[PDB]
């Protein structure tokens, strides 16, 4: 499986 | 890895309050004025033997700790003249030079890019500290600028911007600040010409030694001949670089 | 063994050879 | 600026006593 | 085709530390050379210990039980510091703790 | 050099002609102290293993027959048991 | 149906253990209910350590951590035990400083041992969660929810009467520090490493990341939120301002300063050289130095 | 022949190895880290001296064995890493 | 290019190997050209070999080779991949039986080659029990001291040290605390360069010295590595001028030379006096348990 | 203009490393082996002096006796003989 | 007649007993165990002395040197089993 | 002797948990040699411990103690 | 923890070792199982070292010389 991570620090 | 300056946005701001900000400023000031040097010396003692076994986390946190506290002492010395820059003087030893440069080189050759970014930040602040100490006093400064820019590290700092455009914004901003620091510290030697640098020789550099020459160098610089043989070998790889180049 | 050695009977021809 | 450990024990016990 | 060994020949796989092999290619120091007849025989000045710095006197020595206690303490220190996962591997840890049930869970202490 | 004079007594006992040097005697003394340390620590660990509080000669017997090579261990046991039976018969 | 049966018997056993650690002593009538230790309760602490060893470590599972987290062992059992020990020891230290050899603890060694085991569970349960490749699918499934439970842990540690557990941890450290350097066993320096590791866990806990599955195509609605927060936990509780406030109020800063300044003369530096640097990094990873100098002004 | 005579003299002048006075300065500098106010015994510095010579000579023997194993005369980074590792001293 | 299960032809003057790939490319070696006929057993080995050393090199067409070996894979397969039954025990039975059969097969052929030469070439047998490990060239192989030669028959550098042509076998870098040493054959004639075999384990050394006593070749011990190129060139320039005065005396025999006079008496230390004593054991022997 | 030798690694001189390597028995060496031997020597002295200063600091003295060093080497398993005790 | 002559060994059984007591290997030690241990020390020291003296006799040196001790350790295989890890020096 | 008769796919499964992909022929014989030496040492240590304990049958705890001896730095 | 080598050959191996010892002590299966588990652990350690000694020499097949290198670097004789 392939996953993409999203951070809250990029906001 | 935790979220840090390598991962956060350049516009991210921590909003300290008045009391919390004052307490943090007092704590960091007492940390640098009390035991930044002892802690840094102990860690560069420990990691110089554990260099080939540490995973990326300790390399990143060591380089960020070093760069952050060097930058904070630089900014405090710039703002206020009460603080002493020699409180981060143990940043300028040869062991920390070897550790930071070897971490950056091993990060580049293995194509590891987080430790490359952290070492780029640490090298930029190392050059900033060297520039501040050189501007304060005009010596060991020529020795340390010969030490950092030795080997193939000029080619390393040259080809770091060529590969910058693929990666993130923070890597590219560190490329900006590192190249600006490199050109600012190397434009100071445009007229002074003191650019003797240990270089890597490729083909045969073998020389038939003369023990009369060895003994008269023993009389000259008060040396034992084994380390004079070391000096005689190390003088053969010494080259000079052009700043226009 | 009054000599109290592991190879007291074995050392003579070793020294000879 | 050396920080003493006995001073930290004394400050710990004193701020346990009254806390200011 | 060559058969270097009956037992097996080289796999011919590429070397991952290419930087080290290249820097050995451009730098190699021979031990069997002309300079090996130079490093050994020397003056007697460097084959000395400084009498002023080094103090040689009859001093107090540890007892044997004290030295064995220090040996046990630093063996414990090296074992704690060298092989550590977390702090939870403390003293009087259960050597009979490895009790796995039929369902994989730890076996309950002390039947309901 | 606490154990050295008795090394010298053994050396006179085997034949009085030869004489021991300083450095080799120091090597011999450090050998004897090392072997003493290995017997004594190993028997202390066996006393902890069998939970006894008294050092006996029989755990010394099995400790010598532990760390020494076997053909040398049986000779060490033989001379030792002759010495300890002579000591007990003298009582 | 082996997996869900094993999960529900594991959750039942953690529930029974969490009831067996202690109670709030509703029998006594005090306006704040004082926490009372249960009968044979140190064995329950060793059972939590045994459960976290045998299942979480070798078997590559994280079911025990959430089984503890949903039954509030850190929130309701370990923190009241450590805070009660801290308050009792502070009062006893006051009364012994004014008059020595009066009003002692009855079972001080037992209280120190259960306090040390509670601190061990705090370090073992608030450890930073890293999920690299080739790990078990249980950890990959459970990572986000366990990060949220660690966020609840950090909020509860920093917010429970302004973090008296930090004072308990530094008291467990100065139990070691009062001993002379020559008389300190390596277990005592390992307890010092435990305290420094606890402070690095308190600082180092950050909100998790939002991971999505990219095998299917992204629909027209798209990502609606990337919030990874528990219900009662806000961004203010996690942030560094509360950390600095709770550390200055509980004198964590003076503790770190007095271990940093005499690192070579007083302590065995090889034990605590690395957690001290980790603590300094976990302060300074998210702080810009230009904004710390501000140069109606708001 | 005076040439093979000085070869024989060179055979007499072996076993010097690492030099005594730089080793004394280096072990003093190493001892400054653990405790600044320290003093040494000359037999202690000598014992450290030949312990380091014995360890490093055994290390070069193991590194040479690893290098000859690798179809190769020279020694590597990885040769000395293998030679140090398979003694179990990690 | 590809090895095939070929055949070998005995003639009364020359051994013949015709390649079934190409008839024109074949090897013809005279029986008078044979210097040595070595037969090696397969015990502790994967293949079984007969080596032939020549006094006059033979050219393949582009380069002169010195020695030719005929080999046979005795085992069924050289390397086995990894990943009820009991046929394997009977399988190891059948390769021990066929190893004995192939040992007979090459021993009879060695007897045939020895008989066909009519005394000009003799037979020779190797011994594994006296063998010793070491590195010639760049290969650390179990080398093979035999009755007539010292042979090395595994690696494509094949080494045959003729014991009738060697002057001395200097043992070299033999110091204490050392697990390996360098052993160097210097031939009787000085024109060819010396042979050096490195990294021999120390435990064979005395046994190796015993072999040095069997083959009528002396030995010396030098504690330092010797630069053999300059020494051999100085021997090439003036052999008789050096040998007439101190031919072998330039090295230490084995050493003592001048006396060191560093021995000391232990100064005749007396018995220890003023002991601590004060035992106070308070322990009873009682009855020993056995 | 000329580089000075101011480092603690220059106690480990290059012909000392080459003499140790010739005693060990290599035939040719690389360049990074010098500072690998320097790092190995630093690690070994830091370990042995760590045990030795622990010994002599438990002896309530400011000097190091050879008995402390030989027992420190004995604790690592690299036993030495010929120094008394 | 002290304990040393009562055991018949010139190595000191009393000093072995005392240094067993000061080591705190156990709080109780026997009487036959120091006799046994000093007989083992007698056998080992006498054997390595005899081999080292024989190695001195081999090269016709009347005086024993630590090189003869090194020859005694290397030549005997079981002494290399016993003393393989240790190196000896000052020569 | 059944050290001749030690089965070979068991050695291949030891090799499977060893992480290798291929096994040579002499590998088998020298693994059986180091088996012989290892059993020699550990059974000698076990019979020494059970001669100390005066029992006519060895125990597994003495084998664990022999493994504590056989483990070395 | 699978006991790969067959149980009865190991049980007769221990009888063979008792035969050349001439020790005449008996054996239960607990000590034999502990011996076999310890042998499996020592052999998987030796084969892992043989793996990485072989791939140090740029081969995927372990060999005779890898075994010699493992024994000599371990120092066992």
């Amino acid at each position: 499986f392939k996953s993409r991570a999203l951070n809250h620090v990029k906001k | 890895l935790p979220n840090s300056l390598l991962n956060s946005q350049t516009g991210k701001a921590i909003f300290f309050t008045e009391s919390n900000g004052k307490h943090f400023k007092e704590f960091i000031n007492n940390f640098i004025d009390s035991g930044f040097n002892i802690l840094l010396h102990s860690v560069t003692n420990y990691f110089t033997t554990e260099q080939d076994r540490m995973v990326t986390l300790e390399q990143v946190e060591y380089l960020l700790f070093f760069a952050w506290f060097v930058k904070y002492q630089l900014l405090r010395s710039k703002i206020d003249n009460s603080a002493d820059i020699k409180q981060v003087s143990e940043a300028l030893k040869e062991v920390t030079f070897i550790l930071v440069s070897s971490l950056l080189r091993s990060a580049y050759d293995l194509k590891n890019w987080t430790v490359t970014h952290a070492g780029m930040i640490a090298f930029n602040e190392l050059l900033n500290l060297v520039s501040r100490t050189k501007a304060a006093q005009e010596t060991d400064i020529e020795f340390i600028v010969s030490r950092l820019f030795s080997d193939e590290r000029i080619q390393l700092l040259s080809n770091l911007p060529k590969i910058g455009s693929k990666y993130s914004l923070q890597f590219m901003k560190s490329c900006i600040e590192l190249t600006h620091s490199v050109l600012k510290v190397l434009e100071q030697y445009s007229d002074d010409k003191t650019l003797v640098i240990e270089g890597k020789s490729r083909r045969q550099k073998k020389f038939n030694i003369s023990e009369g020459d060895i003994t008269k160098l023993i009389e000259e610089e008060n040396v034992d001949r084994d380390e004079a043989l070391d000096i005689l070998t190390s003088s053969l790889r010494s080259i000079e670089v052009n700043f226009q180049k | 063994r009054t000599k109290l050695r592991g190879e007291a009977r074995g050392g003579a021809e070793d020294a000879q050879k | 600026k050396f920080f003493s450990k006995e001073s930290f024990l004394a400050d710990f016990d004193d701020s346990s006593s009254n806390e200011d | 085709p060559d058969m270097i060994n009956p037992e097996g020949d080289d796999n011919e796989v590429d070397d991952v530390p290419d930087i080290d092999e290249v820097e050995e290619q451009m730098n190699e120091v021979d031990l069997m050379d002309d300079n090996m007849y130079e490093d050994y025989a020397a003056d007697h000045n460097r084959d000395r210990y400084d009498p002023d710095q080094v103090d040689d006197r009859e001093q107090q020595e540890l007892s044997l039980s004290e030295r064995r206690r220090i040996d046990a303490q630093l063996n414990e220190r090296d074992r704690l510091l060298r092989n550590v996962a977390y702090i939870d591997d403390e003293d009087e840890e259960q050597e009979g703790a490895a009790q796995l049930d039929e369902m994989g869970l730890p076996v309950q202490r002390r039947d309901i | 050099e606490t154990y050295s004079s008795y090394i010298y007594k053994v050396l006179k006992q085997t034949h009085p002609d030869t004489g021991i040097s300083q450095k080799s005697m120091s090597i011999l003394n450090s050998f004897v102290n090392d072997i003493f340390e290995r017997i004594a620590t190993e028997a202390s660990k066996l006393a902890a293993y069998n939970k006894k509080s008294t050092i006996s000669a029989r755990e010394i017997q099995t400790a010598v027959r532990l760390i020494l090579p076997g053909e040398l261990a049986k000779h060490a046991v033989s001379e030792g048991t002759r010495a300890v039976t002579k000591y007990s018969s003298s009582t | 149906n082996a997996a869900d049966f094993s999960l529900t018997v594991l959750r039942a056993r953690i529930a029974l253990l969490a009831t067996a650690i202690g109670g709030p002593d509703y029998t006594s009538q005090i306006d704040p209910p004082p926490y009372k230790l249960g009968d044979d309760c140190l064995a329950c602490l060793k059972d939590l350590k045994r459960w976290f060893k045998l299942v979480d470590d070798q078997q590559k599972r994280w079911d025990v951590a959430m089984a503890v987290a949903e039954y509030r062992i850190l929130t309701d059992d370990l923190l009241p035990i450590l805070i009660d020990w801290e308050n009792k020891c502070s009062l006893a230290a006051k009364l012994a400083k004014n008059n020595p050899d009066h009003e002692e603890f009855r079972n001080k060694a037992y209280y120190d041992k259960i306090a040390l085991n509670c601190l061990q569970l705090l370090v073992l349960m608030t450890w930073p969660l890293i999920v690299t490749e080739q790990s078990s699918s249980n950890q990959i499934t459970l990572y986000g929810e366990l990060k949220k439970h660690q966020l609840v842990y950090k909020k509860t540690i920093l917010s429970m009467e302004s973090g008296k557990v930090l004072r308990a941890a530094i008291r467990l450290a100065l139990d070691v520090i009062k001993i002379d350097r020559l008389s300190r066993t390596p277990r005592d320096n390992m307890v010092l490493k435990l305290v420094l590791n606890f402070f690095r866990n308190v600082i180092a806990i950050e909100p998790g990341e939002f991971t999505i599955n990219t095998k299917k195509s992204m629909p027209k609605k798209g990502i609606t939120s990337i919030d990874t927060l528990p219900p009662n936990v806000s961004m203010d509780d996690i942030s560094l301002n509360t950390v600095i406030s709770s550390f200055h109020k509980n004198k964590v800063f003076g503790f770190l300063l007095t271990l940093t300044s005499s690192l070579s003369k007083e302590f065995d530096q090889d034990f605590i050289n690395i957690p001290l640097l980790e603590i300094m990094f976990y302060f300074t990873k998210d702080v810009n130095q230009e904004l710390l100098f501000p140069r109606t002004s708001a | 022949t005076v040439a093979l005579r000085e070869i024989r003299r060179f055979q007499k002048s072996t076993e010097l190895l690492i030099r005594k006075l730089p080793f004394q300065r280096l072990v003093r500098e190493i001892a400054q880290d653990f405790k600044t106010d320290l003093r040494f015994q000359s037999s202690a510095i000598g014992a450290l001296q030949e312990s380091v010579e014995a360890y490093l000579v055994s290390l070069f023997e193991d590194t040479n064995l690893a290098a000859i194993h690798a179809k190769r005369v020279t020694i590597q980074k990885k040769d000395i890493k293998l030679a140090r590792r398979l003694r179990g001293e990690r | 290019t590809k090895r095939v299960p070929s055949t070998v032809f005995i003639h009364e003057n020359g051994i013949r190997f015709q390649s079934p790939l190409r008839t024109d490319s074949r090897i013809d070696i005279l029986f008078s050209n044979i210097k040595n006929l070595i037969f090696q057993s397969c015990k502790g080995e994967l293949i079984v070999v007969i080596h032939i050393h020549l006094k006059n090199p033979i050219l393949m067409g582009k380069k002169k080779i010195q020695d030719v070996q005929f080999y046979r894979e005795a085992s069924d397969m050289s390397v086995d991949e990894t990943g009820g039954d009991e046929d394997e025990l009977e399988q190891e039975q059948e390769e021990r039986r066929k190893r004995a059969a192939l040992d007979k097969e090459f021993k009879y052929f060695a007897d045939a080659i020895a008989e066909a030469s009519n005394g000009l070439l003799t037979v020779e047998n190797t011994f594994r029990d006296l063998g010793f490990q070491g590195v010639p060239n760049r290969s650390a192989v179990f080398c093979m001291p035999t009755t007539d030669c010292l042979v090395q028959l595994i690696e494509p550098p094949f080494l045959v040290i003729n014991l009738e042509e060697v002057e001395i076998c200097i043992l070299e870098r033999v110091q204490f605390g050392l697990k390996n040493f360098d052993m160097v054959f210097v031939y009787k004639d000085f024109n060819k360069p010396v042979t050096h075999i490195n990294t021999v384990p120390i435990e064979s050394l005395d046994f190796l010295k015993q072999w040095l006593t069997d083959m009528d070749i002396p030995y010396t011990v030098s504690t330092i590595n010797l630069n053999w190129a300059t020494i051999m060139k100085s021997l090439q320039d003036d052999p008789y001028q050096f040998f007439l005065d101190g031919g072998w005396n330039f090295l230490a025999t084995g050493a003592s030379d001048e006396s060191e006079e560093e021995v000391s008496e232990y100064e005749a230390s007396e018995d220890d006096v003023s002991d601590e004593s004060a035992f106070s054991e308070d322990e009873e022997g009682s009855e020993v348990d056995d | 203009h000329r580089k000075i030798l101011r480092d603690n690694i220059q106690g480990i001189t290059k012909p000392a490393i080459r003499r140790l390597a010739r005693r060990g028995g290599v035939k040719r060496i690389s360049g990074l082996i010098y500072e690998e031997v320097r790092a190995v020597l630093k690690s070994f002295l830091e370990s042995v002096i760590r045990d030795s200063v622990t010994y002599t600091e438990h002896a309530k003295r400011k000097t190091v006796t050879s008995l402390d060093v030989v027992y420190a080497l004995k604790r690592q398993g690299r036993t030495l003989y010929g120094f008394g005790g | 007649q002290s304990r040393s002559a009562k055991a018949g060994l010139t190595f000191p059984v009393g000093r072995v007993h005392r240094l067993l007591r000061r080591g705190n290997y156990a709080q109780r030690i026997g009487s036959g165990a120091p006799v046994y241990l000093t007989a083992v020390l007698e056998y080992l020291a006498a054997e390595i002395l005899e081999l080292a003296g024989n190695a001195a006799r081999d090269n016709k040196k009347t005086r024993i040197i630590p090189r003869h001790l090194q020859l005694a350790i290397r030549n005997d295989d079981e002494l290399n089993k016993l003393l393989g890890n240790v190196t000896i020096a000052q020569g």
